[PDB]
């Protein structure tokens, strides 16, 4: 031993410690991680008030899985800095306005900033689960307003079942790792309760591609 | 607004440019005899014994 | 006898191609970044070090210095004792790998629960209880049959050991092995084909069928034999159960020299960490 | 951060209880207790002590076996079941709160106690003549003894000293050789040379009277010590 | 009108600089010929710090040389003890987002913050035995990137935004707001006679405060790039920086240049921590490559390098006494060196 009675019980107080440690560590490893990402308008608080300072957290439980939600958008400040704490967050939520297009432009900003997410060095194993809410404002303008507005290369016809699907396939053409990362996108609104569902399948499939890697099997 | 940040900026500078300085031969001379001074203090410069340092076991 | 050197270069193999490769697995999972984070890291280990014992117990006491390199062993004490360490050897490999496919099932199939029923904290336990239940087990093994010294009467205590041992070593793992396999498969094609992956699904069925099928086909004609001199037949030529008993038992133990590979080479992250642990340890 | 302690009376001789002591404004879980009782008109003495989640449980040779102490973290209560009480177990047990780490006091609040009633290797320190006369103004210097050199490797001598005033509980002064606990004025200073140990009062008032005592941490018996009683 | 107002200026901008070019006669390497090297610096990692479960973002030492701070990505905060690899307090955190971790010089507080804003400080030793959040400092629009104690009472900060504070604990507001920066400003270091202190910010420009008179008395050019982290000279006279420009310079306060670079074409990653050693004559850097390096500061020759973390080291600092270098990384351990 070579120790004396109060370094004895300051290495058993030690150990103590280190358990509690290591069970708040395996309690933090059944949670889920979901940082929050939105274009210029504060629509994921809109989104989040129907599910119900800098960095806000949103706990809740559904099915059985502890989820955490990291509003980040009113940090204000630039990302580079911040956005590195960031890695190992289970999935990414983006939202995009696709009524916010006839106002460069905010669906450029949106894509702008969803580049700089999809592509970052520190996400390249993070799946992004987008989201294209404001989807019956967009069916709403879609034909007074055309998609040349922002889309040049559009050449279809201004209806919601393929202007939707455009735009889709446009934000699913910004990763340039499709293999590491995959990206899962719902066409929202503002009455649906099912985007609760929709992240926790995506969330389902997300641990399971990371379990498989974890295993071997992927 | 611009013209207040602008003002804020160039009374800054004049500050800053009103200031007295010290030849870097002088500053340079100083920082080495600080050096020098606090040479034999030094724990890492010069490896302690194994007898005085808190880290041997 | 010509063929006596193709078993001693044949072991000399495997242990060229095991010793190495399982003390580096040991090496790389022993940090604390690996026996903390991941369950599958810690259960590798166990395997690994299992293997090693293996590796060691029958290759290099039994197979060389037994076989070729000694052979006047005095029976009573250590040869008995050689032959219930490497029986514990050899169940441990085998009954290692049983909670890494249970793990893998929970992990697949139920990946909500895979954090919470499997941790660290718990695998220790599970690996710890593993071991000293094959330690006791195998026991029983130091009355182990006699068959090359002489062809005598085998009583009931031979039988009953023998039973025990192909189940425990062979039947019970291959069963389990097959439903888990076979049910993870299935709920990793049907239930949810979500994102529609064809590489991962194709790559994981391959991998998980060369596991299966690898198992049971190198561990099939050294319980063949033991099968068919209970119930087959007193059929003579014991010179024939030398040969093809030592072939079998060849196979056996190249099955316990690739685990290595068909568990831990294939995973990428674990090659990954292999590379950094080489690169900052050497 | 009141830690009263409930429990005692007649117990006959031979006979058995349990003494319980409810902490109220600490973090209980992460204290961990000791149990010291006090003769009628004697020192004190170490009994027993329960670290924190109850993982090492030491005994006084006098106890052992015959005492059972448990810890109660969710009750906020320390109990101490007592099995073939004897004629001298009679005393005015005390509850001690104490943590241990890095720069920590322990020892440092004393609970009221409760009194009991039966009827009909250490480290040996020593107080000198067990009476200091003194006056109020002037100063002191209370010395005592040890068995054995307390001076750890690691530096920190082991070394308390408690006060006593008349009709209350011990309180800390200083919880090593040239320490000062929480509360204490600046006029209390003590520190000695390996076995000998001395503690100094500047200017001592009318509170700071009553019988003082000096018990070793190192070997884990904790020995107290005689009282050094000051009065006029 | 604006364009006067800018071309003034941009000609008072030439004059600092003409006058800063005047006041070099023989530069700091020119000076420090004919001394002798440093030479190999063995330090071994004494103690291994294996307890958290994130990256280390943030350390700090007491005046003791021997108790510890981290702060990690989990809701986590422990003490140390660096002599016995102890746990003397696992401090839990309202947010686990944090980057900044502050030891008070007596021992008594620990301040930390990150993307909530909030400078919680907390009390060590109270009448209890647990550890509580003593005040939660508000007023700061941006993550807090790090924070010092000028003593028990008063703290300085550097915010995410443009803006560094002189907080008064026991009232949650701030008494000297400095304002002259552009984009983030990152860690700041106090100086000695805690009068004055140096602050980098993402302008690749540091300045040095006044914390009484509230001012800004000079500033410092030079940077390429984000100054990633700063340390002040002993003597008081002088600081340097670190930068994601994979470079090292020293400026001098009476001087107000920079003296020599401390910059190898070997390296390309960017420095996250800085500390002169006492005396001043070897300074670390920590840099992104997995590592660290130990640099010469008199001369710009390298020593050696402290090649001990798997991941990025985020953050070292020395003791008072100079005995020991401990530094941190994004993998959950921390070294400390001797
Ligand atoms: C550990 C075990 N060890 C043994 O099986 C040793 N016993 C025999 O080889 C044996 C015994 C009786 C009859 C016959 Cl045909 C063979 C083993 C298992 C598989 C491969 C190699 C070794």
């Amino acid at each position: 031993c070579t120790l004396s009675a109060e370094d004895k019980a300051a290495v058993e107080r030690s150990k103590m410690i280190d358990r509690n440690l290591r069970e708040d560590g395996e309690k933090a490893a059944r949670e889920v991680k979901l940082l929050l990402l939105g274009a210029g308008e504060s629509g994921k608080s809109t989104i989040v008030k129907q599910m119900k300072t800098g960095i806000v957290e949103t706990h809740f439980t559904f099915k059985d899985l502890h989820f955490k939600m990291f509003d980040v958008g009113g940090q204000r400040s630039e990302r580079k800095k911040w956005i590195h704490c960031f890695e190992g967050v289970t999935a990414i939520i983006f939202c995009v306005a696709l009524s916010d297009y006839d106002l460069m432009n905010r669906m450029h900003e949106s894509m702008k900033l969803f580049d700089s997410i999809c592509n970052n060095k520190w996400f390249t194993d993070t799946s992004i689960i987008l989201f294209l809410n404001k989807k019956d404002l967009f069916e709403e303008k879609i034909k007074k307003s055309p998609l040349t507005i922002c889309y040049p290369e559009y050449a279809g016809s201004n209806t919601y079942e393929e202007a939707a699907a455009y735009i889709q396939c446009q934000f699913e053409d910004l990763n340039k790792r499709k293999d590491t990362k995959e990206i899962y996108t719902h066409f929202t609104c503002a009455t649906d309760t099912k985007n609760v569902q929709f992240v926790f399948d995506a969330v389902t499939d997300v641990i399971i591609k990371n379990n498989l890697k974890d295993c071997g099997l992927f | 607004a611009s013209i207040a940040q602008a003002r804020k900026l160039v009374e800054q500078l004049k500050m800053e440019a009103n200031i007295d300085r010290i030849k870097v031969s002088k500053a340079a001379a100083d920082l080495m005899a600080y050096c020098e001074a606090h040479a034999k203090e030094d724990p890492l410069l010069t490896p302690v014994p194994a007898s005085e340092n808190p880290f041997r076991e | 006898c010509g063929l006596g050197f193709v078993p001693v270069v044949y072991y000399s193999l495997l242990l060229c191609l095991g010793l190495p490769a399982n003390i580096l697995t040991v090496i790389i999972l022993s940090q604390l970044v690996a026996r903390r984070q991941k369950s599958v890291y810690n259960y590798l280990l166990a395997l690994a070090a299992a293997d090693i014992l293996v590796l060691f117990f029958i290759v290099f006491v039994d197979f060389l210095l037994e076989d070729f390199i000694l052979n006047m062993q005095m029976p009573q004490v250590p040869d008995k004792i050689i032959e219930v360490l490497e029986f514990s050897s050899i169940h441990t490999s085998i009954w290692i790998t049983v909670p890494l496919t249970i793990d893998r099932y929970i992990a697949v199939c139920h990946p909500l629960k895979y954090h919470t029923v499997s941790y660290p904290a718990r695998t220790r336990k599970v690996i710890v209880s593993v071991y000293i239940t094959c330690f006791l087990t195998s026991i029983p093994y130091y009355w182990w049959p006699n068959i090359w010294t002489e062809d005598y009467i085998s009583t009931s205590v031979h039988h009953v050991l023998i039973w025990i041992h192909c189940f425990t070593v062979y039947l019970v793992p291959c069963s389990i092995f097959f439903i888990l396999n076979s049910i993870i498969v299935y709920k990793l094609r049907r239930k949810s084909n979500f994102r529609l992956r064809g590489y991962s699904t194709g790559k994981t069925t391959a991998i998980l069928f060369t596991i299966t099928s690898i198992f049971a086909t190198l561990w099939a004609p050294r319980i063949i034999m033991i099968l068919y001199h209970l119930y087959g037949a007193p059929i003579q030529n014991r010179w024939l159960v030398h040969i093809m008993s030592d072939i079998a038992n060849m196979l056996a133990l190249l099955n316990t020299a690739i685990n290595f590979f068909l568990y831990c080479f294939i995973s990428k992250r674990f090659r990954t960490m292999a590379a950094a642990t080489l690169k900052a340890f050497f | 951060v009141q830690l009263v302690e409930s429990g005692g009376g007649l117990v006959q001789p031979g006979g058995s209880r349990k003494l319980s002591c409810s902490a109220s404004g600490f973090a209980f879980s992460s204290f961990g207790m000791h149990w010291v009782r006090q003769a009628p008109e004697k020192g004190l003495e170490w009994v027993a002590y329960i670290s924190s989640g109850s993982g090492t449980i030491y005994y006084a040779d006098t106890v052992k076996g015959r005492f059972t102490i448990s810890r109660d973290d969710p009750k906020n209560t320390l109990f101490l079941q007592m099995t073939s009480l004897r004629s001298e177990d009679t005393a005015m047990y005390y509850c001690v709160r104490s943590i241990y780490y890095y720069g920590s006091s322990p020892f440092d609040f004393w609970g009221q106690g409760t009194t009991l009633t039966v009827s009909s290797s250490d480290i040996v320190m020593t107080q000198a003549t067990s009476s200091v006369p003194v006056t109020p103004g002037e100063s002191v210097s209370i010395s005592c003894r040890s068995s054995k050199s307390l001076l750890h490797s690691n530096g920190n001598t082991y070394l308390y000293w408690f006060l006593q005033r008349p009709g209350q509980s011990p309180q800390l002064l200083i919880y090593r050789m040239s320490n000062l606990a929480s509360g204490v004025p600046d006029r209390f200073s003590g520190s000695g040379s390996g076995t000998a140990f001395t503690l100094t009062i500047s200017r001592l008032e009318a509170e700071d009277v009553g019988v003082y005592y000096c018990m070793q941490h190192l070997e884990y018996p904790l020995t107290f010590g005689a009282g050094t009683k000051l009065e006029l | 009108e604006l364009d006067q107002l800018r071309q003034e200026a941009e000609q008072l901008k030439n004059q600092i600089r003409d006058a800063r070019k005047a006041c070099a006669d023989a530069t700091l390497s020119q000076i420090t010929n004919n001394i002798d090297p440093v030479g190999r610096i063995q330090m071994r990692t004494r103690r291994t710090l294996r307890g958290h479960l994130a990256k280390i973002y943030a350390m700090h030492w007491g005046t003791d040389s021997r108790l510890l701070v981290s702060a990690s990505q989990d809701g986590k905060l422990i003490i140390w003890d660096s002599y016995t690899t102890n746990k003397v307090h696992a401090i839990p955190l309202r947010s686990s987002w944090v980057m900044t971790c502050a030891y008070a010089p007596s021992g008594n507080y620990v301040a930390c913050g990150g993307l909530d804003n909030i400078c919680s400080i907390y009390n060590l030793k109270t009448r209890e035995g647990n550890v509580r959040v003593s005040r939660e400092l508000a007023g700061h629009t941006g993550y807090l990137s790090c924070c010092r104690f000028l003593d028990d009472n008063q703290i300085v900060t550097s915010s995410g935004d443009t803006t560094c504070a002189l907080w008064d604990i026991e009232t949650g507001q701030q008494t000297t707001t400095f304002t002259g920066h552009t984009g983030d400003v990152m860690s700041l270091s106090l100086a000695p006679d805690t009068r004055l202190f140096v602050s980098g910010a993402c302008d690749a420009s540091a300045k040095l405060w006044d914390v009484r008179e509230g001012m800004c008395r000079q500033t410092f050019t030079g940077h390429e790039s984000d100054i990633n982290a700063i340390c002040f000279f002993p003597n008081g006279n002088a600081f340097a920086t670190g930068s994601d420009d994979a470079t090292c310079r020293l400026f001098d306060l009476r001087a107000d240049q920079e003296l020599m670079t401390y910059s190898h074409d070997n390296i390309i990653c960017g420095i996250t921590s800085v500390s002169f050693s006492k005396s001043g004559r070897l300074l670390l850097a920590g840099y992104d490559d997995f590592n660290c390096n130990v640099w010469d500061a008199l001369k710009a020759d390298r020593a050696g390098v402290l090649a001990g973390h798997d991941n990025r080291v985020s953050c070292l600092g020395v003791t008072d006494d100079g005995m020991a270098v401990a530094t941190g990384s994004w993998d959950s351990f921390l070294k400390i060196w001797n």
